[PDB]
Formats: C-alpha cells, sequence, structure tokens
C-alpha cells in the first residue's frame, strides 16, 4: 500500500497578531 | 448562494473578495492558499468563507421569468 | 400589464370575464407581476 | 496596599503598530478584569452606524427581500458615529426618524441586456448591463441639515466592492435603507471591529543550557524570530516572546521535556484590534475606555 | 500532490454555462438507470 | 431604577448590603469587584448574574466595619474611574509619542 500522498509546498500560515 | 458580506466567526468583511479570488485563481496561476493570503485572509475562519463558497446564485440566475429564453 | 406568460414571458393584461391565456402563444399559465409597493424590512 | 497612584506608576503602553484599520499595542501591569472589560466594550458597546430599516419598492431579483435587507445591514458605512444622535424608539414611526439621527441610502438598479455583446461572450459584465449590484451603488440621499453637515464627508461604504446582488435583464431592485446608531451587543452588524482581542505575552523559561546542535533543533521548534543562537557561546536564548504563537512543539520532543517551561506573563496583554472601517482602531480603544469610565460615573451618580 | 481539490474555477464555469453535449456527472445518471431502463424496456428493445 | 438596594439582604448597620444593577454583565461586574477588593476595609466581595438571559447584575459587599457597603461601592466606582483616566492618559501620551 502506498501511503497517503503528502502535500507539497507546505509553509507557515500562522503568525502572532500584529506581525 | 451569493458570497456572504462578513465572515461568520470574527466579522471581517469578505464579501468584496470573491471576484478578486476568482481573478487571482484564473488569470494568475495561484493556488488557493496563496490567493487567500494575498487577499488578506490570515485567520482560517476568514479563509474558509471564501475557500468553500459555492456561488449557486449563478445557477439560480439562469431561470429568469422576465426574459424570453 | 399585471401578468407574465409562464413560457414566452411576455407581459399581458387579463381583463375580468376573459379567457385566462397568453395572447401571443397558447399558454394557460400566467404569473402575477410584482408592482411597486412599500414593503418594510429589518436588516437583521 | 493598592492605589491609583501605585497603578499609574507601573502601568505602561507599548504601541507596536498603528494603521487606519489595525492597531497592535500592549497593556502592561494591568489586570485581566480590566483588559477583558476593554475588549468586551470594544466588541459590543462601542456604537457604529449600520442599515436597520429597509423600505423595498421592487425586488424582481433572485435574492429575496429579507436576505437583501440583511446583506444591506451587514455592509459597514463610513459614518462618524458622533455625527448623528440616537433614535428614540418610543416615538411614533412618523417622527422617529429625523435629519440628526438617520442616514438615508437608496439603491435603484435595473438590468438590461447589452445589445453590443460579442457572440460567445460568457462574461456577465459584457452580456448584461448592471448584472452586478455593489455596495458602491448605495447612493447617499441627504435630507435637511445633513445636506450641509455631511457636505465635508459623504457617506460611502467602507468596502464599496461588496457584491450585494446579481441581476438579469428585466430584473430590478429599488429600495431605501435607513441607517441609525446601534451597538454590537444588540446586533452584530453594529460591531465596529473585525475582531478585537488580546493574548498574554508568552514566557519561554530555558532551564538548562541547550548548547550544541540541540540549540539548532530547539530553535527549530518556535516561530523564526523567537529563539537565537548567541554569538559568543553556542547557546539558545529567548530573543522575542511576542513572536511566539503558543504551539508547544518543543514539548513533543522528550529531549527538551526537562529543559524548558512554557508559561505566560499574566499582566502583559497584547491587544490586536482591527477596524471594520467606520473608525480608526486607536479611536475604538479610546472610546471603549471612555465608555467604561462613563458607565462607572453613571453608577456613582445614580441614587441608591 | 493534493488528495482532493475544490475545483472552484471548473465549478463556477460550469454553473455559468451548462454543458451543451452531456452532463458532467455520469454517475448521477447510473443511479437512476434502473428506473429509467425499466420504463424503457416496455416499449423498446428486442421482441417489440 | 438603574441601581437598587436589595433590602432583604442588607444589614441593619449597613455594613453588609447587596446591590442589583440592571443592564450590566461581566464587563462592569468583574472590574468593579476587582477594584472593590482593593479596599482594605471590605471583607467579602463578589458579583453574580442570576440568569444569563436577564441583564441584571448582583454585587455583594461585606465590610469589616468603620464603613458601609454603599461607601465601599462608591470608593470602588471612583477608583475604577481613576484607573480608566490613567489608562486613557497613558495611551494618549504614547499615541503622541509614537
Ligand atoms: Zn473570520
Ligand atoms: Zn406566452
Amino acid at each position: 500500500r502506498k501511503d497517503v500522498p503528502k502535500v507539497e509546498g507546505l509553509k507557515l500560515e500562522h503568525f502572532a497578531t500584529g506581525y | 448562494m451569493i458570497v456572504p458580506v462578513r465572515c461568520f466567526s470574527c466579522g471581517k468583511v469578505v464579501g468584496d473578495k470573491w471576484e478578486s479570488y476568482l481573478n487571482l485563481l484564473q488569470e494568475d496561476e495561484l493556488d488557493e492558499g496563496t490567493a487567500l493570503s494575498r487577499l488578506g485572509l490570515k485567520r482560517y475562519c476568514c479563509r474558509r468563507m471564501i475557500l468553500t463558497h459555492v456561488d449557486l446564485i449563478e445557477k439560480f440566475l439562469r431561470y429568469n421569468p422576465l426574459e424570453k429564453r | 400589464l399585471k401578468y407574465i406568460c409562464a413560457e414566452c414571458s411576455s407581459k399581458l393584461s387579463l381583463s375580468r370575464t376573459d379567457a385566462v391565456r397568453c395572447k401571443d402563444c397558447g399558454h394557460r399559465i400566467l404569473l402575477k407581476a410584482r408592482t411597486k409597493r412599500l414593503v418594510q424590512f429589518e436588516a437583521r | 496596599e493598592w492605589n491609583v497612584e501605585k497603578f499609574k506608576k507601573d502601568f505602561e503602553v507599548n504601541i507596536s503598530s498603528l494603521d487606519a484599520r489595525e492597531a497592535n499595542f500592549d497593556l502592561i501591569n494591568i489586570d485581566t478584569s480590566i483588559a477583558n472589560a476593554f475588549r468586551r466594550i470594544m466588541i459590543s458597546e462601542v456604537p457604529s452606524v449600520a442599515a436597520e430599516y429597509v423600505y423595498f419598492f421592487n425586488n424582481t431579483s433572485v435574492i429575496q427581500d429579507e436576505v437583501l435587507a440583511h446583506r444591506i445591514g451587514l455592509v459597514p458605512l463610513k459614518v462618524d458615529p458622533d455625527m448623528l444622535t440616537w433614535v428614540d424608539s418610543n416615538l411614533p414611526d412618523d417622527e422617529k426618524f429625523t435629519d440628526e439621527n438617520t442616514i438615508v441610502l437608496s439603491l435603484n438598479v435595473k438590468c438590461t441586456r447589452n445589445p453590443d455583446a460579442p457572440k460567445g461572450s460568457t462574461d456577465p459584465k459584457e452580456l448584461y448591463n448592471n448584472a452586478h449590484v455593489y455596495a458602491r451603488d448605495l447612493k447617499f440621499e441627504p435630507q435637511g441639515r445633513q445636506s450641509t453637515t455631511f457636505a465635508d464627508c459623504p457617506v460611502v461604504p467602507a468596502d464599496p466592492d461588496i457584491l450585494l446582488a446579481k441581476l438579469r435583464p428585466g430584473q430590478e431592485i429599488s429600495l431605501k435603507a435607513h441607517c441609525i446608531l446601534g451597538i454590537g451587543g444588540d446586533h452584530a452588524k453594529f460591531s465596529p471591529v473585525s475582531t478585537a482581542s488580546y493574548r498574554l505575552l508568552p514566557q519561554i523559561n530555558i532551564l538548562q543550557p541547550i548548547k550544541g546542535e540541540s540549540a539548532r533543533r530547539f530553535q527549530k521548534c518556535f516561530p523564526p524570530g523567537v529563539i537565537g543562537i548567541d554569538e559568543g557561546s553556542d547557546e539558545a536564548y529567548v530573543k522575542d516572546a511576542r513572536k511566539d504563537t503558543v504551539s508547544r512543539e518543543v514539548l513533543r520532543y522528550e529531549e527538551f521535556a526537562d529543559k524548558v517551561k512554557l508559561g505566560r506573563v499574566r499582566n502583559h496583554f497584547i491587544f490586536n484590534v482591527e477596524s471594520a472601517g467606520a473608525m480608526t482602531p486607536e479611536e475604538i480603544f479610546f472610546k471603549s475606555v471612555r465608555i467604561l469610565k462613563n458607565k462607572a460615573e453613571y453608577l456613582k451618580n445614580c441614587p441608591i | 500532490a493534493r488528495t482532493a481539490d475544490f475545483r472552484t474555477l471548473e465549478r463556477e464555469s460550469r454553473f455559468i454555462n451548462p454543458p451543451k453535449d452531456k452532463s458532467a456527472f455520469p454517475l448521477l445518471q447510473e443511479a437512476v438507470q434502473p428506473h429509467i431502463g425499466s420504463f424503457n424496456a416496455l416499449t423498446e428493445g428486442p421482441d417489440g | 431604577e438603574k441601581i437598587k438596594l436589595l433590602t432583604q439582604a442588607t444589614s441593619e448597620d449597613g455594613t453588609s448590603a447587596s446591590f442589583q444593577i440592571v443592564e450590566e454583565d461581566h464587563t462592569l461586574g468583574n472590574a468593579l469587584r476587582y477594584v472593590i477588593m482593593k479596599n482594605p476595609d471590605v471583607e467579602f466581595c463578589g458579583y453574580s448574574i442570576p440568569h444569563p438571559s436577564e441583564n441584571l447584575l448582583n454585587i455583594r459587599i461585606q465590610t469589616y466595619g468603620e464603613t458601609t457597603a454603599v461607601d465601599a461601592l462608591q470608593k470602588g466606582l471612583k477608583d475604577l474611574m481613576d484607573l480608566c483616566d490613567v489608562v486613557e492618559s497613558k495611551f494618549t501620551e504614547k499615541i503622541k509619542s509614537m
């Protein structure tokens, strides 16, 4: 069985408020 | 049916971004995350409002009782 | 003109004691048109 | 002992940023009892102007009248809330609305087919005329003294690009909307902030030295500008706590399970405020402070 | 690779202009294929 | 009408009263209770909302003596006003500084 396809190009989306 | 004026959770006005989202998806070859970020939607509560909108109003509008078909 | 044919969508005035049908085509269904009237609402 | 002077000695404010829509700042050496009071007043008690009473004259569009009135109530209006007074609800409908508390917006738009549209055109803006209704179409109809008082600043939506409705040929919308002062604790349309909240300043207490490659991975467990490697000794130190979003990814490794404790500064609030558009965020905060003070003064002067 | 996609542009284009050859969802018709085919078998098919 | 003294709970000497405030919630209740608990003379202070669907706030103040619950309430309200004034002034100072 092939593992579930890992999505690519995953970057940071959450930043502390005001930044 | 038609894009909501505001995000349900926080209240940020997201009703003026649906057409821009479609433009950035079609003209620019942007993925959905990039387009949502470039619209200014950081919170996932605001992102979902545009990422998951269906826009059934267009399909409703094809049934026009006031114009000959 | 207070009625709309349900198929050809042409505005038509239906007098009383008159045949209920579109004049242009032979359709027996008519839709009452919405005329200008004050209708209050709450933006809530 | 606690005193107003002892609070005034230690309380301080650190404005991190300030725009016309979003203001990020800090409240230090204050209690959650007062920070939460400010946040709640900002969300619910600070007044703004939104559409309340809609008088439809025709709506042959697919969107129904109540939905359209709700959307028109949601769109924020660039009105200074001080420029109009409060509606006296007990007065009769005739004399309830006046030129000093009500703002009249109108929306008249008919869709006609474009007879010059190219064959094979799928764009509604090219096929039809006025196939889209926007908030910018909400004209402002001044009446009475506001024809002079609002001459300096006409009333327009803060977001004119809000897509109110869509039309098809033959269909039309004709309505008037009355805009009055209200607060967000009544209806969420009067709330003047996209969101106002705070968060305690995170604390990252490093307990044991993290010298070596462990510093590289320990620093890898936080947002980019939170942990740094000291130039002199290869040691990890806390550069900026405000940059940390508390995600406890460091706790997920047993390597650092006894090298760091994550806590908070229970008096160091980082207020993040966004404005819907009618008022600046700094003025929103100032109004909330004033509201708390005025309500306390009203209680003080109320006979018991 | 992405496990699933919203197909936003495709969906909105199809909403704007319904297909002129066939529906884009063949599986939605095989669901009612039993009833349609049963009613069809009583006028057409072999043996009259 | 805004502020009411609940006579069934007040003390004869006035050192333990209970107040019902209309159109108030945690926003004022918690701030006022925190500020009143700064008076070194008050023994017990708390706030309760009888029902969330009603906009009624209850404040209890019990003093050790030498004051009353009404006087403690007045002191807490004035201290809250001064706290708001200092917050406003410091915020404006930092705004002008920038
Ligand atoms: Zn949101
Ligand atoms: Zn007809």
